[PDB]
């Protein structure tokens, strides 16, 4: 049956229905006359439901009639979604007309059971020196790009999409959650001009949209990826900012009548994150390989949101503002970054020893940096002076110009291989390049080009 | 002092009086507190709708509770009282728009406060709107010259970009944005300056400086001073944005400055606490991120198809844009505060101003290591794009090198070459206020540094060398500067032309 | 003065007009009043013990944690989204 | 929280019971008696005492009303007292009459004029309003010398102003703005 | 020196206009307060009943 | 210019002082929605003396 | 008509009036049996209004009758206020009889319009070296003196009152907002014995007073200054402590039913400050030169009250406890203090370059503090050693013995002209005094006296 809007406060709306006809939790409602949808968050009792609007509330009035749809927000799924741009409710947001849908799935679902979990360890090459060395990825696994504001999350995700998505022969889903509308336009024209668009389903919910949209766009993109996984396919899932799902819950939490927790976050922070993150997984039916960008408020990795996110991922790549502030790119921290695949029984002893060797040299240099700044370089030991020079060179050889960064760097882009990466770092550790100047390793792809840059 | 004219002006309001009956929805004032009015009976009031009170006072509906309506007054509230009637206008908040606003000072509702007469605009538009979607935009690839070489070379701004100006109190944030507005008087870009929570004498001084530099005729000034209602201070950025969007939607370019988004956030926090909405991270409303993201996503570049559709084919083959320069104030350099954290995460780049560099005499005070532009080389002309490639990251590495090699014994030629060059570019990036440079002037300065001509010049003489070189090229090479200033083009002919002129300059002056 | 308590709903008030002593007739049975964020408020269950298990339709179980003067606050030992008022 | 927010569950429960059992006129009289009796200076004092129990307050109010409360209405008073809501009785009666008026498709319209209008004019205004609103209209006509001429109609939240005072105010705002 | 002379000139017309408008409203109020009687309601209440 | 405004102001002031009556009767006639000459000129000569 | 007290909580009182006779916001009310004055702050509904008492509430009870006066608190203004002491309500508190007032003005007014603003830049010499060098004042402008407890705000204000009255010939208005009663007695007798009293209007609401008095005294003094400005005069407006106006607002905020903001402040902090601060301005009619002391809670300049005040001033003088601890008075900080008049187009290139030169030397000395603390001065470069020696001399030459501080030490006061100030610092920057000892610059007024002090 139908209900009436009784109260409106920001993005939250209360609707009253007959007591014999209260709509279910997460049920979708439609306002009469006005083009707006509501999602039931709670049943308040006495026939009233609390809901979040999936559109702006400026036109809404008390007393507007509302129709119960009998189900949760249902979006189109399958082959018809490829090469299309869509909103949270699954409507097409491109001028290409109606979607050729044959089936619709509700956005709210249970996670796969403990008995359905996959167990693969197949290594995935990324073409990026630091990542392939200390953060090796695997097919069907979860990757997180942690970092503050302005350190490279989108740029590294675009390089990873170029080096994986294009070459891959399965389907992809790209979800822009709380993203800049300019980045979404550049990426759409980039996928269209690269002829890759026919393999990708694009879902966009940018920063100009209401809290209800930003709170549910991640579930829409994941529902499309789950349809492909359950068909037995291998799928790629990209999420430009998963922090924006948590923030939309913080923005609305207090208006939903929930008391705040530490650092002003919603009390449901760990469960709302677990209900989403446990669905983003590879199963015995099919696989989902996923890369998520994770914003770190004020660069503090101890903030409740970033801190609760680490346990959900297989590979954790950490971007540092102090490295970016020195012109070094990609600005990845080899000491804080890690992966479940960095094991001699998964990769090999030669790779592992090179990675731990690089980490050992950089960890020792971190205590000497403060010594040199007060008492000078000459007071260090003969072994320390040599080690500091290698650490500063290693710190520069981590840098690499990307094809998607040519507009920022000016120089061309370099793809480097796993063996090339290992050989270059072993050479600097063993002392084969002690005679080369420190500036020769800055922005130069493989080890050969560093030997050539020293001559210029 | 013309008689009869005043009468006919009055007859024009008497002639058009609405003598017919009207059907309206109404309520009664229940309580009046701190700029907040509570009403009973407004059944058809929409969210954000204008409410009409006795004596032409207006309010806005923000809380539509089941049994009451919470409204904020768009002016002075102390004249309102319990029992007064509250009426309903079926219209959303609108402001006047058009070229008639250029060279005028107005309030947050568009009323003139300059006393220069009425604004004969022929078009109004809604203050609250949704920005154009993903498919209607176009990539940023046109420049917005600020006139400062440190900004235009290392942190470029393009038409439709959003660049944050951030630092502490009294270090040149307003000076950077006002000089950027002054430089547009000949660019063909319209300007908007929004003053939020400033004292009226500070606003009057900025307007006097725009007028003395000839930039006022190309600028709209929107004022919401410190004594005005928190509702007007909260709405002013959206009103100014709407006035800038008029040019964007018609295939024209505009620039907007929000002198303090941190003061808009403080005004929004006041209203929200008085409406009894639950507080967040520093007593700030839960939706303080959405306050700024809804404003800043409107500043954009729109495609030819969007302009052609908006103008019903009257304008064709032209893109439109709105560029934004929001300002944010930090406390003792603390960026971890809730509002600064939100805005740095929305803009297409930021310009960090440092008090230690400002006290050390580097007056534009731009920290090259922390400042960055997400559009980069696409927002620069060919000549500046080639002459400035890698300068930002080279200065970032020079600051580190200068600190690391400060107390060590004499180093190799690679270290001395990098250090001696970084010291010269550091002294070159210094500029005076109200003194912008053209593409050719910035180009000569960049060329003399990156091509090695400054290697023989003393650090204490870099400013004198640049000023003399520009003055010499202005007298003896005027036709070359005019060629560089047409589009900022570069080729072997211009490169050799600049080389020959700099060599002759150093060898004879 | 004070806001509405969980028992202050028209269906419960209308029941006390029919039979004033409607509750305490079946001290082992109650009705769901509200559902939100994994927490269920129930009217009745006058003899529930602190930490006892509550049985809901569909084989779903909960635990009694808030024995307030007017209602019981229970937490679901599984998925709560299938539960509803009444 | 407004008194209307707290009285809504109780007024709605009383209305639905009265409607289902065909007692709309009985509950209209009972709630009116309780609203008036609870506002009396001696009863208002008795209901605020801290030493009396909810059942003692309820019984005292039932014994005073007596004949006017049937078994269901007595049960309702004992329910309002147990939940500590006896202060809402005047608001519960007011909200019950609004639910009754809306059910019985009835509207009470207040009317004000500068000087008296004839029955011919009242019946012309009544048919026009009943045709516009699609409800039975009860015109509570009155006079107010503050109006220079004409009439003002107040049909609940809807207001229709045809008076000369309103036109003079429109002119003052048109010239001042 | 020229625009400011016109700035003062138009501001004086507006200062006068603000007083003349108040007087014109007061005049209309005094005129209607004497010109309106029982012969006007049969031409106003009757008009509203059609609106 | 300030001296010219100070010297000329009374010349326009006496012109608007005469027009107040015309603005008042035309405004009242608009508000009344019917001819007012038969009940306004005797009001003008008795009330205009106070403006 | 009249109302009845319904509730009393500290300084806040609720009064109920008939529905047709409810008093306006800011309207003054009087209690019948005690004549205590109340100011209406808000209308609560049902004929009830909330007010703040302009006196003590001890002995008041519920049910007392209250009379509405039909207007706001009105105070006497004009020539009759000169040489007299008044309270918040405009009553005389000097035992000299009634005020011979011609008119009274309400204490609440709107700020002058944008078209009424004045563009004055005329330099005002203070005779104090640090202020005239880095913080040049202007006639008709606003000055603020920021500082923690016991650092110099009252002493530096009393010295400025002494020096500005040398060139100024008009009237002055002094508003004592929440400070010591003894200091008001000392200032009154000093001016009475010096025959200066007949050109100064005095208003007081000191620390002994209830919250309502401390909250409105600032408005009473400003109302008298606005009368003299609007008469076409040039007047001085001095405020004992503007922070007390904001603090009196914090004590009452929770009683007014408002939700608190950051660190317990009222949500209306910036508006309460702007409504007062915007009235304190020069116009096309006359000018107001204003000087205000600003208390800094717990030495924290980032505290919401001091942080919100900086934007309302033309010149900012920041006092430091670290500088006061070394012996330097006035304890001004050149690197934190600033003025709108410090511009080459206002003060000329010679003054501007001298001031910029002093700030560059003091900034570089501040960067070396940690190195000098651990390793001492001997490890610095030959260039840094010379700069540190000049920084120490500049820091000492900024000190100056005051004519109001003579009682504390015994030393006679000094007045230094702008010409002598520029000449001294320019010589120290050029190196003309590199041979004189560091202690010769401490407490000596003009530069020539440093040369005579070095002879001992
Ligand atoms: N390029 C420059 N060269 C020299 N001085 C400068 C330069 N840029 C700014 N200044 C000066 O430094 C001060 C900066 O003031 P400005 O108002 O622009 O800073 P702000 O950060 O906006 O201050 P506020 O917090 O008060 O708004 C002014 O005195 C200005 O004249
Ligand atoms: N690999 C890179 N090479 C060069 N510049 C880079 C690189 N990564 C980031 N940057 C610079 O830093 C900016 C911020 O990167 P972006 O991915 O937008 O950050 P985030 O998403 O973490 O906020 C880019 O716009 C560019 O200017
Ligand atoms: N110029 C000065 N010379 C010497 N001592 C001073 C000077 N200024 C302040 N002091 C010392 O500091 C004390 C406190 O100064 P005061 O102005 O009362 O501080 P504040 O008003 O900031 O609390 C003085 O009593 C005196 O001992
Ligand atoms: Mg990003
Ligand atoms: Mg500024
Ligand atoms: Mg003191």
């Amino acid at each position: 049956s139908s209900g009436r809007i009784v109260q409106i406060i920001g993005a939250v709306i209360d609707v009253e229905f007959p007591r014999d006809a209260v709509p279910s939790i997460y049920e979708a409602l439609k306002v009469q006359g006005v083009e707006t949808t509501l999602e039931v968050q709670q049943q308040l009792g006495d026939g009233v439901v609390r809901s979040i609007a999936m559109g702006s509330t400026e036109g809404l009035k008390r007393g507007l009639n509302v129709d119960s749809t009998g189900a949760a927000i249902s979006v189109p799924v399958g082959k018809a979604t490829l090469g299309r741009i869509m909103d949270v409710l699954g409507n097409p947001i491109d001028e290409a007309g109606p979607i050729g849908e044959e089936e619709r799935w509700g956005i709210h679902r249970e996670a796969p059971s403990y008995a359905d979990q996959a167990g693969g360890n197949e290594l995935l090459e990324t073409g990026i020196k630091v990542i392939d060395l200390v953060c090796p990825f695997a097919k069907g696994g979860k990757v997180g790009l942690f970092g503050g504001a302005g350190v490279g999350k989108t740029v590294n995700m675009m390089e990873l999409i170029r080096n994986i998505a294009i070459e891959h022969s399965g389907y992809s889903v790209f979800a822009g959650v709380g993203e800049r509308t300019r980045e979404g336009n550049d990426f759409y024209h980039e996928m269209k001009d690269s002829n890759v668009l026919d393999k990708v389903a694009l879902v966009y919910g940018q920063m100009n949209e209401p809290p209800g949209n930003r709170l549910r766009v991640a579930l829409t993109g994941l529902t499309m990826a789950e349809k492909f996984r359950d068909e037995g396919r291998d799928v790629l899932l990209f999420i430009d900012n998963i922090y924006r799902y948590t923030l939309a819950g913080t923005e609305v939490s207090a208006l939903l009548g929930r008391m705040p927790s530490a650092v002003g976050y919603q009390p449901t922070l760990a469960e709302e994150m677990g209900v989403l993150q446990e669905r983003i997984t590879s199963t015995k039916k099919g696989s989902i390989t996923s890369i998520q960008a994770v914003y770190v408020p004020a660069d503090d990795l101890t903030d409740p949101s970033p801190a609760t996110t680490f346990a959900h991922l297989d590979a954790t790549v950490v971007l540092s503002r102090d490295i970016a502030s020195l012109g070094i790119y990609p600005a990845v921290d080899p000491l804080d970054s890690t992966s479940r695949q960095l094991d001699p029984l998964v990769i090999g002893q030669d790779h592992y020893d090179t990675a731990r060797g690089v980490q050992y040299v950089l960890q020792r240099y971190k205590e000497l940096k403060d010594i040199i700044a007060i008492l000078g370089m000459d007071e260090l030991s003969e072994a320390d002076k040599l080690l500091v020079a290698r650490a500063r060179k290693i710190q520069r050889f981590l840098s690499q110009p990307f094809f998607v960064a040519e507009v920022f760097t000016g120089s061309p882009g370099k793809y480097v291989s796993l063996k090339d990466t290992i050989a270059g770092f072993k050479g600097i550790l063993n002392g084969d390049y002690d005679h080369l100047p420190e500036q020769a390793f800055y922005m130069v792809g493989g080890i050969e080009e560093a030997v050539e840059k020293a001559k210029k | 002092l013309n008689p009869s004219e005043i009468s006919e002006i009055i007859k024009g309001r008497i002639e058009k009086l609405d003598v017919a009956s009207q059907a309206r929805n109404e309520g009664t004032i229940v309580s009046v507190s701190d700029g907040i009015v509570r009403i009973y009976g407004l059944a058809d009031v929409m969210y954000g709708e204008m409410i009409e009170f006795p004596g032409g006072v207006y309010g806005m509906a923000l809380n539509l509770e089941q049994d009451s309506v919470g409204a904020v007054v768009l002016g002075e509230y102390q004249g309102l009282a319990e029992g007064m009637n509250a009426k309903c206008t079926g219209r959303i908040l609108e402001v006047p728009v058009g070229p008639e606003l250029l060279g005028r000072v107005v309030d947050a509702l568009g009323n003139p406060i300059d006393g220069k007469g009425p604004i004969d605009a022929k078009a109004t538009d809604a203050v609250e709107k949704v920005a154009p979607g993903v498919i209607w935009r176009k990539s940023v690839d046109q420049p917005v010259q600020t006139g400062y070489k440190s900004v235009d070379a290392m942190i470029p701004v393009g038409r439709g970009q959003r660049e944050l100006i951030i630092g502490d109190r009294q270090i040149g944030k307003t000076a950077l944005a006002v000089d950027a507005i002054i430089n547009q008087k000949d660019s063909g870009i319209k300007c908007v300056y929004v003053a939020i929570g400033q004292k009226q004498s500070t606003i009057a001084n900025v307007v006097r400086k725009l007028e003395e530099n000839g930039a006022l005729a190309n600028t709209i000034v929107v004022a919401a001073s410190a004594s005005e209602s928190a509702a007007l201070q909260y709405l002013a950025p959206y009103s100014g944005c709407t006035m800038g969007e008029y040019f964007r939607d018609r295939g024209e370019d505009a620039l907007i400055v929000y002198d303090d988004l941190s003061k808009q956030a403080v005004a929004y926090r006041q209203i929200s606490l008085l409406l009894r909405r639950p507080p967040g991270r520093e007593a700030y409303p839960g939706d303080v991120f959405y306050l700024h993201s809804r404003l800043l996503e409107r500043a954009s570049r729109v495609s030819e198809e969007y302009v052609e559709k908006f103008t019903n084919g009257a304008v064709t083959g032209k893109t439109g844009s709105l560029t934004a320069l929001p300002i944010i104030e930090t406390q003792a350099g603390d960026v971890s505060a809730f509002v600064p954290t939100n805005v740095i995460s929305i803009t297409d780049g930021q310009i960090f101003l440092e008090s230690a560099m400002f006290n050390s005499g580097i007056r534009p005070a731009v920290n090259a290591g922390i400042s960055v532009s997400r559009v980069g080389g696409a927002a620069q002309t060919k000549i500046i794009k080639k002459l400035s490639g890698g300068i930002r990251t080279a200065l970032a590495q020079y600051r580190e090198l200068a600190a690391f090699a400060q107390f060590a014994s004499d180093l190799d030629e690679a270290t001395r070459k990098q250090l001696e060059h970084g010291q010269r570019v550091t002294e070159l990036m210094k500029q005076k206020q109200y003194a912008p440079m053209s593409i050719a002037e910035m180009s000569l300065s960049l060329y003399a540094a990156e091509r090695g001509f400054l290697q023989d010049v003393e650090i204490a003489k870099v400013g004198s060398f640049e000023q003399a070189l520009i003055s010499y090229f202005q007298r003896e090479h005027a036709a070359l500067l005019a060629k560089i200033n047409e589009k900022g083009d570069f080729n072997d002919e211009i490169d050799a032309g600049i080389k020959a002129g700099i060599e002759k300059f150093k060898a004879t002056q | 003065m004070q806001q509405l308590n969980p028992s202050e709903i028209s269906e419960i008030i209308k029941g006390r007009i029919e039979k004033l002593d409607v509750a305490s007739q079946a001290r082992n049975e109650g009705t769901i009043v509200s559902v939100s964020d994994g927490i269920v408020r129930i009217y009745g269950l006058a003899d529930v013990m602190y930490g006892e298990m509550i049985e809901f339709p569909g084989g779903v179980y909960g635990m009694a944690l808030n024995l307030e003067q007017d209602s019981v606050g229970a937490v679901v030992l599984g998925e709560y989204q299938g539960l509803a008022e009444g | 929280a407004e008194l209307t927010t707290l009285a809504r569950p109780y007024a709605k429960a009383a209305f639905e019971y009265a409607q289902a059992h065909q007692q709309l006129a009985d509950w209209s009289a009972a709630l009116g008696v309780l609203a008036a009796v609870s506002q009396d200076d001696t009863v208002r004092q008795l209901l605020k005492e801290p030493q009396l129990t909810s059942s003692a307050k309820a019984q005292s109010l039932i014994d005073v009303c007596g004949d006017k409360l049937n078994a269901p209405a007595q049960n309702f008073v004992r329910t309002v007292a147990e939940n500590k809501r006896l202060e809402l009785l005047p608001t519960i009666a007011e909200m019950y009459e609004q639910l009754k008026a809306e059910q019985e498709k009835s509207v009470e319209v207040e009317v004000t004029s500068a000087f008296t209008l004839s029955k011919e004019q009242q019946d012309k205004l009544a048919k026009a309003l009943s045709a516009r609103l699609s409800r039975e209209v009860r015109l509570h006509a009155s006079e107010d010398a503050s109006l220079i001429g004409g009439v003002i109609i107040r049909a609940g939240d809807l207001v229709i102003d045809g008076s000369v005072r309103g036109k003079l105010a429109k002119l003052a705002e048109a010239l001042k703005s | 020196a020229q625009a400011e002379i016109e700035q003062e000139l138009n501001s004086v017309k507006d200062a006068l206009r603000a007083q003349v408008g108040a007087l014109a409203v007061t005049g209309a109020e005094k005129i209607l307060g004497a010109s309106i009687d029982a012969n006007a309601h049969e031409q106003l209440v009757s008009k509203l009943a059609a609106e």
